[PDB]
């Protein structure tokens, strides 16, 4: 009477087969960020402090 | 927002894919079952279209991208990409190697309208431009050399 | 490798304008103003008039192949405000959303040294 | 939580098999008359009704040979 | 109405008066005039494949004026090169009316516009039958080389009989709203009894009908030896041919397309043209080489790896051990103009070739250079080349086969019969006196060929009503086959996808189910196979399903088990507490380990571990070759990509599994065998189980589900196997167990084939999908209450039951523990949708 615990729930190639009726057919593709910007705000020397 | 309708009775969106830049040239094979399209920074993926997904990525290139071209003959072992630019070149990809064949750097504008046959393999392909130079190259599979330039005036916009 | 225009975005009373140009200053892309995206009159100084115009200006020059935008606000200058209103702010948070590379946010409000 | 030796099914529906296959409902009723109200609801509202109704029309027939 | 005038060309006008085709059209077609299911008992080289339908459309079928049949023409051979290469060759013979002849060889093909008498293929007119059950548009149907007894054509004419009798039923008393429907059957044998004269496939008794030819002495020439690499003998005595013999083009009958291809090359290396034209024409014949259409057509006997075989040499003398310079058909004089080194005309034929390719054997060769064609099974009796004197014959067709209750499962190559072998051979004298050359000896050819079987007999039941339930046929107790199989055994097998999850309560195919459907494997393992694409155990589980389906790797008791004995059992012991042994103590993890060590070897260091650690040489080598492929092939099925998939080297190799992936395949295989768990005695009769610890290990005893219950003690009390990891530790067996398959032993015991454990909750998460289990009521009596959402909705609390003990006709079954299931309440019942964890 010990019962278990478990779900059980729900790279690329260089070649070509094509069909029987021409139409070629490739392997899969490899897989696929934002970006790197800045923007400097200056502080006047009143509201330092309170910074 | 790369979709597809199959125009078929069955006219609901197949396939949706989220692609990274604007892209603004498509370009889908003489056959079927091959659609390229290229952003515009340098990407150029093809897709399978009946099973809708990225078959390539060809990252490749430089600045946006201009018009391209495939090379298709029903059951053929080749299948090459053109691809070309914006600053002016072409860099052909095939599709059963995924590597570039090769690097051309010889225009000075816009790379519109590129076309690629086979003569009796011999390959010639022939790429215009916004600056008034079409610039048929031999284009072997393995090293590739030029022949003439012959010069329209226009500016030339796909020439077929 | 990225290329940059210059973004004008001129945050007026009434309107406001937003009109990005290749950084001489001569050849301007793709001029937008408030006025030309909402339908009423009244709030073509929106923020969210200012908003959309922002967006289609980074459709469009995104179409066009400009990737980074060095923005440059400016006011009305003269002896009025001399101090952006909200429309500016709009357009810049608009345009710093979408997709667009951001650089070197300035202020080129005219000041006047006391004239009349 | 769970509760060891709670094996297939309760005495109502168990006896209720037991006495559709025996031909009468006396031990049923007997039972059925006996047992809580709220217990008797919590029964009665779940009784199976699906295709072959088996339960719902030996439940009709027991009240049949009891009234 | 009658008829409308048709035209041929003059020199395939004469061409079908000079074949023997011509003599009979006339009976035929009253024939078909007097009785709809007619028989022609035909052969091959005689003309019947090609030139009666247009002695159909010369009838009238396909002729819009007459009342009677305005409707469509069907040929239906069971193979799409057959069906486009018969497809050009009656556009060539109708020629003006050539444009009247079409092909369909996938389901996506639909109908094309110019054509009324049309070819097709056996699994696309079967999906058109499918999808129109009345099948209004097709007045005739013509069902060629049907003597081959495929599945395909058993499930084809099994549908064709309730068809053509329903519609001559509709249609006898108005042929207004109902047309005729004719159905024109061919064969290559005359053992035709089996298709017109069965009662249950036919009670209206049909007319048989002969039309048979001629042919030219066949000298049929047996070798003194047999050779292992049979492409090498064929190539050794293709080129003596070549090089001596007079001439007459070759057909060399081997086995497969990597076999043919270089046969292929190496004959175009042999005898090589110096024009670039013939060179690029071999070069393209030797560039376009595969296609697979997977899913999305219909499907053959080109799988290309399902098995389970090894070879050697002294296995193979010891399979023809009854056997006990100058050679047959090296007679003739080389003849002149004929040099020894002529350019050679290379072709080749096997089923996944391109058009470009299957139209290029009906072209003349240059001048000087001989004709040769090295294929397999298309040019027995579809295909016949015009121009062949030499057939050179393996003897060996890939074909399904397939042993029971013991893990025997293979799609190899076995060994022809004596009725095809001889229609094969008599391809030789065809154009002249002729010379096949079978590559073995007449004593070989004398034992192990038999004479005349069915795919229906090879194949399993389970599949074929599986194969049958994806074509939506629902009447299959009482469905009329030439050879109708055991109606326990496809009981059974509708009692078991039931259990897998094909089958629903009022039999109708489920998704999963056409998913198993479209494998070529056993509907156990597709189940295994579709469903472990969850949290990275699919090569654990590749291997294990490779691992059942290749054989016992362990050498343990075909051997000892005084003085080297002893230190040599023990050592073996030792190799068995080794590296085979680290994770559990179920049974199985060892036989996925065996086979994961595989990838901790260099390949020069070989020979080492097979010869240590007790394992057999060509089933290890032969599990490591079909791990690649059957991945390759559920890789195909199951992925987004269909056909263009790889198998890389490493991903086939091996992980490490540590403990959440262990109890993944072990619900696998549960979903595997859940019709084959057992229980330990104790919670069903405590009494007579009498539950010690002395008891021994092969004696605690086991009960399956299912099984009757009789007051005999001995019933389902089957015992454990002695080849587990229990018999050789046996603390406390585990309560429910797996086997694969039942042994019985000398002692009347049932031995097991026992693979894992489970407690209980994953054994009711995969018997869930099965209608193995039917639920409870909600069960609150001192728990926790059910929580409703809706009159249709249930979070409630119920206990399952396994073997269907509801009206208990002696079908032992055994309640599980509490779960908290999600309900629904479909149609008056409560079904389940998922768990609840805890
Ligand atoms: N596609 C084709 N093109 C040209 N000739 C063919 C073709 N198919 C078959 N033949 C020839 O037609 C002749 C008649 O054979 P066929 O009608 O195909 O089979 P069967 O003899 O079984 O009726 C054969 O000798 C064969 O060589």
């Amino acid at each position: 009477e010990d019962d278990d615990d478990d779900v059980l729930l729900d790279h690329e190639s260089k070649t070509v087969v094509v069909d029987d009726q021409g139409k070629p057919r490739f392997t899969s593709a490899s897989k696929t960020k934002i970006k790197f910007e800045s923007r400097k705000i200056m502080v006047p020397p009143h509201r330092m402090t309170p910074l | 927002q790369l979709l597809k309708i199959f125009h078929l009775k069955t006219g609901k969106v197949v396939r949706s894919m989220k692609i990274s830049s604007p892209s603004y040239i498509l370009d889908a094979d003489s056959t079927s079952t091959l659609l390229a399209v290229g952003g515009t920074d340098g990407s150029i993926i093809v897709v399978d279209i009946e099973n809708g997904y990225i078959t390539h990525s060809f990252k490749g290139h430089g600045g946006t991208i201009s018009s391209l071209k495939f090379y298709g003959q029903l059951n053929s072992k080749i299948w090459l990409l053109a691809s070309g630019d914006t600053n002016g070149m072409v860099k052909v990809w095939d599709l059963v190697k995924r590597k570039c064949l090769h690097t051309l750097q010889e225009h000075t504008s816009a790379v519109r309208g590129l076309d690629i046959i086979e003569v009796p393999p011999s390959l010639n392909l022939l790429s215009g431009g916004r600056d008034d130079i079409i610039n048929l190259w031999d284009f072997n599979m393995k090293k590739k050399c030029k022949l003439l330039k012959t010069l329209p005036v226009n500016q030339q916009v796909e020439s077929c | 490798s990225q290329v940059f225009g210059v973004a004008r975005i001129y945050a007026s009373f009434n309107d406001t304008f937003v009109h990005v140009t290749d950084l001489s200053g001569k050849e301007t892309i793709a001029r937008v103003t408030g006025g030309m995206k909402v339908k009423a009159d009244r709030d073509e100084s929106s923020p969210y008039a200012a908003m959309l115009a922002a967006q289609d200006v980074a459709a469009k020059c995104k179409e066009v192949g400009i990737t980074a935008v060095h923005v440059k606000i400016r006011a009305t200058g003269g002896t009025r405000t001399k101090t952006p209103g909200p429309g500016g702010q709009a357009a810049l948070r608009a345009l710093a959303r979408s997709g667009l590379r951001i650089g070197r946010i300035e202020d080129v409000t005219p000041v006047p040294s006391d004239s009349t | 939580k769970v509760t060891g030796r709670l094996g297939f099914e309760s005495h109502f529906t168990k006896q209720l098999r037991e006495g559709s296959q025996s031909k009468d409902y006396s031990s049923l009723l007997a039972t059925l008359i006996n047992f809580s109200p709220a217990a008797v609801d919590l029964e009665i509202r779940s009784l199976n009704s699906f295709e072959p109704f088996d339960e719902i029309v030996w439940f009709i027939d027991a009240l049949t040979q009891g009234l | 109405a009658f008829y409308v005038e048709v035209s041929r060309s003059d020199e395939i006008q004469k061409a079908r008066i000079q074949l023997p085709v011509f003599g009979e059209e006339h009976k035929i077609m009253e024939a078909i005039h007097h009785n709809d299911v007619v028989i022609i008992c035909g052969e091959t080289g005689s003309g019947k494949t090609t030139q009666v339908p247009q002695f159909l459309y010369e009838a009238g079928f396909g002729a819009e004026d007459s009342p009677d049949y305005p409707g469509m023409v069907g040929i239906t051979q069971p193979r799409r090169v057959a069906a486009v290469s018969m497809a050009e060759r009656v556009a060539n013979e109708l020629g003006d009316h050539g444009h009247k002849v079409g092909y369909q060889i996938r389901f996506d093909s639909t109908a094309k516009e110019d054509t009324k008498v049309k070819f097709m293929t056996d699994g696309v007119l079967l999906r058109e039958m499918m999808h129109d059950f009345k099948l209004t548009k097709y007045s005739s149907i013509i069902i060629d080389e049907a003597h081959e007894r495929n599945i395909n054509t058993d499930i084809l004419i099994g549908m064709l009989s309730r068809c053509v009798r329903l519609r001559a039923k509709l249609h006898k008393e108005n042929p207004i709203e109902h047309k005729k429907l004719k159905l024109i059957i061919m064969s290559a044998t005359l053992r035709v009894s089996d298709f017109s004269e069965n009662k249950t496939l036919f009670p209206i008794a049909p007319p048989v009908l002969q039309v048979d030819a001629r042919q030219f002495p066949v000298s049929i020439h047996f070798n003194r030896r047999t050779a292992f690499n049979y492409t090498d003998e064929a190539f050794r005595k293709t080129c003596k041919i070549h090089q001596k013999l007079p001439p007459g083009a070759i057909l060399v009958f081997l086995t497969g397309q990597q076999e043919i291809t270089h046969m292929v090359k190496r004959l175009r290396k042999e005898f090589p043209f110096k024009k670039n034209s013939k060179y690029n024409k071999d070069l393209e014949t030797p560039v376009s080489k595969m296609g697979i259409n997977s899913k999305t057509t219909d499907l053959e006997a080109e799988d290309i790896d399902f098995s389970v075989q090894v070879i050697d040499q002294d296995k193979f003398k010891s399979a023809i051990r009854y056997e006990e310079e100058e050679e047959e058909g090296f007679e003739e004089v080389l003849t002149e103009g004929q040099t020894a080194n002529d350019p050679l005309y290379v072709l080749p034929l096997y089923s996944l070739l391109p058009t470009k390719e299957q139209m290029r054997v009906f072209q003349k060769p240059p001048q000087g250079s001989r004709l040769c064609i090295v294929a397999t099974n298309v040019a027995e009796t579809s295909l016949t080349i015009p121009g062949v004197r030499y057939v050179v014959d393996s003897g060996r067709s890939k074909e399904r086969k397939y042993n029971e209750s013991n893990g025997v499962q293979s799609f190899e190559v076995g060994w022809v019969s004596k009725a095809s072998a001889n229609q094969r051979s008599g391809r030789a004298g065809r154009t002249g006196p002729g010379h096949c050359y079978r590559l073995y000896s007449s004593a070989v050819f004398e034992h192990d060929f038999e004479q005349f079987k069915p795919e229906i007999l090879r194949m399993p039941v389970e599949s074929i009503v599986l194969q049958m339930k994806s074509m939506a046929i629902h009447n299959i107790i009482n469905f009329p086959f030439p050879t109708p199989p055991d109606r326990v055994a496809l009981s059974k097998a509708i009692q078991l996808l039931q259990y897998l999850g094909a089958l629903d309560n009022k039999e109708m195919i489920t998704e999963d189910g056409k998913k198993m459907s479209l494998f070529p494997l056993s509907p156990r393992f597709s189940k295994m196979l579709l469903v472990s694409d969850e949290k990275a155990c699919l090569p654990y589980i590749v291997a294990i399903v490779s691992a059942l389906s290749v054989g016992d790797p362990f050498i343990n008791e075909f051997e000892l088990g005084p003085e080297l004995k002893k230190e040599l059992r023990s050592k073996f012991y030792k190799s068995r507490s080794q590296f085979s042994k680290l994770d559990k103590f179920s049974d199985v993890f060892r036989l996925l380990s065996v086979v994961s060590a595989m990838d901790y070897v260099p390949k020069e260091q070989k020979e080492i571990f097979m010869k240590k650690n007790f394992l057999r040489g060509k089933l290890m080598e032969e599990i490591v070759k079909l791990r690649k492929q059957l991945m390759y092939i559920i890789k195909s099925n199951t992925s987004k990509e269909n056909i263009a998939v790889v198998i890389r080297n490493e991903d086939l190799k091996s992980d490490i599994p540590s403990v959440i992936q262990i109890k993944l395949l072990k619900q696998m295989i549960c979903a595997g065998f859940v019709d084959h768990v057992a229980v330990r005695a104790d919670v069903l009769f405590p009494d007579d189980a009498k539950i010690t610890n002395r008891t021994s290990i092969i004696n605690i005893p086991y009960i399956p589900v299912l099984a009757t219950r009789t007051p005999n003690i001995e019933d389902c009390f089957v015992y454990i196997h002695p080849t587990s990891i229990l018999n050789n530790l046996g603390e406390m067996p585990p309560k429910y167990m797996l086997y694969y398959s039942l042994h019985l032993g000398g002692n009347n015991k049932t031995r097991m084939n026992t693979l894992c454990d489970i407690a209980s909750t994953p054994l009711a998460n995969i018997a869930r999908k099965g209608l193995l289990l039917t639920y409870s009521k909600p069960l609150t009596g001192q728990g926790l209450k059910t929580v409703n959402l809706s009159p249709t909705e249930r979070y409630c609390y119920v206990v399952p039951r396994f073997g269907s003990t509801v009206d208990n006709d002696l079908k032992i079954g055994w309640d599980l523990n509490p779960i908290a299931v999600h309900q629904k309440k479909q149609k008056g019942q409560w079904t389940v949708i998922k768990f609840i964890t805890r």
